[PDB]
């Protein structure tokens, strides 16, 4: 016993595939210390995080 | 490089337009001082101290 088809389909389907994330930097000083000169001492005393 | 930040042009400090001495000369300086266990606590409010 052998299945043949007769008449055809033609389908389209999407497929969705990430290429890229949003670029993004930070710089310690401004976050963690926030431009103030006491902390910028203190930061760089923790070696070269 | 590193980070860009403007420095400040001057400084600028706003207080209440309020001049009344505080009492604390004679808080301090009081003949009269109660016990430990009946301490008179006292609410100074709206003066320079």
């Amino acid at each position: 016993s052998i299945a043949i088809p007769t008449n055809f389909t033609i389908s389209v389907t999407t497929e969705i595939l990430p290429v890229s994330m949003t670029k993004t930097s930070v710089d310690c000083t401004m976050y963690i210390c926030g431009d103030s000169t006491e902390c910028s001492n203190l930061l760089l005393q923790y070696g070269s995080f | 490089t590193s980070n860009f930040r403007v420095q400040p042009t001057e400084s600028i400090v706003r207080f209440p337009n309020i001049t009344n001495l505080c009492p604390f000369g004679e808080v301090f300086n009081a003949t009269r001082f109660a016990s430990v266990y009946a301490w008179n606590r006292k609410r100074i409010s709206n003066c320079v101290a």
